[PDB]
């Protein structure tokens, strides 16, 4: 019994109408589909049990539906609170709970390119024995962006970890900071470091480069 | 009201065992078997196992068959979960949820609202507590500067800028786990070029588990 | 068609001539006068237009959304908000409790269960407005009629203006019977039989599914749980209980909710002062065979069809004796004459109780039949 939740990432401005789809395997008289809302940093708040009956204290705008294998969670008027990830669970005549694969509803705005910044490892840190290069992306939209580390024109993959902050509460923007962790002996053995940035709002992929301590 | 009370925070090294409690309260616990769901950080939800109280037969997910064992305590009004040898990806938040007792399309509560308990933050990794190593990110159009809170365990850490005087353009990033088992994040601020050599910027790092408080100043 | 006899009409001094004849469905009656064309009166249908729905009996229930409240022995009685809802049916038994299932002391512990009632398939019961029964005479000119409008006028070329004072006599006395409609099939059932049914019924104004417990029974309660015995569709018990009932064909041509059925009609035609003609028929004593053997109609009458190859223009002597010739076999068929040779003529007979003997023929070539009747 497989589930199919679409769409994945939803970009709607406040006041518009939302419509999610948790496409189930088979919709029969015994089919339970609990919807959910998950804010980053909190437990899911139960939204609708069964398929369309609102939970305790859930506002009036939340309502479910069922037609064929596809179910639908509908939000009439979106509000700033209602921007989070939504889930769906399924169990029918069997113990297992099959959950949805996520649906994040984010605020939409005009595509804004990031301002790329690169930070060399602090000369104090290299005395310890590790070097971490930080490549910072600031105040961009949409979230989808790729950062590739270029160490002496060589694509390095296998030592970099990224972290994207949640959407801003003022202008609805994201940020990203890639960290390249290298040992001291391997760090100074190279010369030029950079991070290639590819984004939707860039006419040409920007790269901020810096040589070894110059 | 009607609620489920779970256990507190637990930290175990890989291969050990974890027993999470879930004390049902407010309803007839004899029916309404209690199911278990978890959440890896970033990853979505997936159901691990399920138990009943009346007709105590249980069921487990095929991936977690050989590890988990769920028990119940009728007199104490509690539902348990024992997790066997712990891997690295087993770090998650574990929830207990009210559920029907037979799952036969009409017994008792097959169409009732499933309540959820609190969180059970299980953090499994080899290492022990460590204080944070704070390193600066000095600047070189709009200027950007920040601090690198590196090699700290465990979460959380509060990076306050200028002892609370900066709230514009301060993007404190979520932490990541390195290959050594110690987190490290960055907290940067976008400042105008005129405020570089005139004002004074200090990043105030406060780590509660180690009670280590670091206030580093960023000089260009 | 079918010719009339002498005493079927009367021509007076002044005014006109009247014909009093009974017309059943698909049986014509002609009016012939010398130096004038023959007539052909055909009764097309005797039907009803959009009967009124009295109630709606459910015979296939779907029970879901089962919720329980459990009270320990001697701690009060369990209550649920679904006992007052019109969607759910509830039951109140007791479950044995003790120190094991967590209750204070021993004894029969109270428990209440409720299950949502969702009727999927339901048969409906229609009641006829006897005055609004339609019956059509296609004398070609088309004439419709009601029990209220027994007289409708139409002028024909050759006979002047004609007024037809008609009257309809029913066949089942809708004053005590219903019209049950299943998924596709239909029936005519008794009103009290349909009201003495052990099935839930929805009221006329819409109401609710009153008396749901005829279809909802729960398993005996365990410690704090119920299983619902989903009593399936009792259609297997209904279509079997509806075996010995009269059917009603829905419709073929007119429209929907236009239910056709057979019956009886009596008419009187007001024609001008004309010298009409009479035609007599002899008796059928020749060889004859059954096309459709005498079968039941449901309301006591037996219907038989016969074929007369020799000496067609005659009426068939149908005798139902106690064998001897003395008959107590009250005859329903009017004008049992043969239209043409190698044709079939319908014969409706109302035998008495017990065991009778149908007699078709005289002397040689008698078509006999026995028909046990234990109507109650």
């Amino acid at each position: 019994i497989v589930l199919t939740q679409s769409p994945g990432t939803l970009s709607l401005s406040p006041g518009e109408r939302a419509t999610l789809s948790c496409r189930a395997s088979q919709s029969v008289v015994s089919t339970y589909l609990a919807w959910y809302q998950q804010k980053p940093g909190q437990a899911p708040r139960l939204l609708i049990y069964d398929t369309s009956t609102r939970a305790t204290g859930i506002p009036d705008r939340f309502s479910g539906s069922g037609s064929g294998t596809d179910f639908t969670l509908t939000i009439s008027r979106l509000e700033p609170e209602d921007f989070a990830v939504y889930y769906c669970q399924h169990y029918d005549s069997s113990p297992p709970w099959t959950f949805g694969q996520g649906t994040k509803v984010e605020i939409k705005r005009t595509v804004a390119a990031p301002s790329v910044f690169i930070f060399p490892p602090s000369d104090e840190q290299l005395k310890s024995g590790t070097a971490s290069v930080v490549c910072l992306l600031n105040n961009f939209y949409p979230r989808e962006a790729k950062v590739q580390w270029k160490v002496d024109n060589a694509l390095q993959s296998g030592n970099s970890q990224e972290s994207v902050t949640e959407q801003d509460s003022k202008d609805s923007t994201y940020s990203l900071s890639s960290t390249l962790t290298l040992s001291k002996a391997d760090y100074e053995k190279h010369k030029v470091y950079a991070c290639e940035v590819t984004h939707q709002g860039l006419s040409s992929p920007v790269t901020k480069s810096f040589n070894r301590g110059e | 009201q009607v609620q489920l009370v779970q256990s507190g925070a637990e930290v175990k090294k890989p291969g050990a065992s974890v027993k999470v409690s879930c004390k049902a309260s407010g309803y007839t616990f004899i029916a309404y078997g209690i199911s278990w769901v978890r959440q890896a950080p970033g990853q979505g939800l997936e159901w691990m196992g399920w138990i009943s109280a009346h007709n105590g037969n249980t069921n487990y997910a095929q991936k977690f068959q050989g590890r988990v064992t769920v028990t119940t305590d009728t007199t104490t009004r509690t539902a348990f979960m024992e997790l066997r040898n712990l891997r690295s990806d087993d770090t998650a938040v574990y929830y207990c949820a009210r559920a029907p007792w037979e799952y036969n399309y009409r017994s008792s509560g097959y169409y009732d609202s499933p309540y959820w308990g609190q969180g059970t933050l299980v953090t499994v990794s080899s290492a022990s507590t460590k204080g944070p190593s704070v390193f600066p990110l000095a600047p070189s159009g709009t200027a950007a500067l920040g601090c690198l809170v590196k090699d700290y365990f465990p979460e959380p850490v509060t990076v306050s800028w200028n002892s609370g005087a900066l709230t514009s353009g301060v993007h404190t990033f979520p932490a990541v786990l390195q290959s050594s088992g110690l987190y490290s994040l960055s907290s940067v601020v976008t400042v105008p070029s005129s405020s570089l050599g005139t004002q004074t910027y200090i990043c105030n790092v406060n780590h509660k588990p180690s009670n280590t408080k670091v206030d580093k100043r960023v000089e260009p | 068609c079918i010719g009339i006899t002498d005493r079927d009409f009367i021509e007076g001094v002044h005014g006109g001539t009247w014909v009093s004849a009974t017309l059943e469905q698909d049986k014509c009656v002609t009016v012939m006068a010398p130096d004038k064309p023959s007539l052909d009166i055909s009764l097309q249908t005797v039907a009803i237009d959009g009967p009124a729905e009295a109630r709606k009996v459910c015979y296939s229930a779907v029970l879901t959304h089962v919720k329980i409240n459990d009270k320990c022995p001697s701690t009060g009685e369990a209550h649920l908000a679904e006992e007052n809802d019109g969607d759910n049916a509830c039951k109140r038994t007791y479950s044995d409790r003790g120190w094991g299932n967590g209750c204070g002391l021993f004894g029969k512990g109270s428990i209440v269960a409720c299950a949502k009632f969702t009727c999927a398939k339901s048969m409906s019961l229609f009641e006829v407005d006897q005055t609004k029964i339609q019956y059509v005479i296609r004398a070609i000119k088309t004439l419709k009629f009601d029990a209220l409008s027994g007289s409708q006028e139409a002028e024909f070329t050759g006979y002047g203006k004609a007024t037809l004072e008609c009257q309809v006599q029913t066949a089942v006395d809708f004053g005590n019977s219903y019209i049950a409609e299943m998924e596709k099939d239909s029936w005519i059932v008794d009103r009290q039989w349909a009201q003495d049914l052990t099935l839930p019924w929805q009221s006329g104004s819409g109401g609710i599914w009153r008396e749901m417990h005829h279809l909802v029974e729960f398993e005996p309660p365990h410690a704090a749980t119920i299983r619902v015995l989903a009593l399936g569709n009792q259609e297997g018990s209904l279509k079997t209980a509806l075996t010995g009932a009269m059917r009603v064909t829905k419709d073929e041509n007119d429209n929907n909710l236009y239910k056709l059925h057979g019956g009886h009609v009596s008419c009187r035609v007001k024609l001008s002062a004309l010298t009409l003609k009479g035609t007599s028929y002899k008796m059928c004593t020749d060889k004859m065979s059954f096309v459709k053997n005498p079968t039941d109609t449901g309301h006591g009458t037996v219907v038989m069809q016969v074929k007369v190859p020799k000496g067609a223009p005659c009426k068939i002597p149908v005798i139902v004796a106690d064998t001897a010739a003395v008959n107590k076999g009250i005859l329903v068929t009017v004008n049992p004459i043969a239209s043409t040779n190698d044709d079939e003529v319908l014969i409706e007979v109302n035998p008495p109780f017990g065991d009778s003997y149908i007699i078709v023929g005289t002397g040689d070539s008698r078509l006999t039949y026995q028909w046990h009747k234990e109507g109650s």
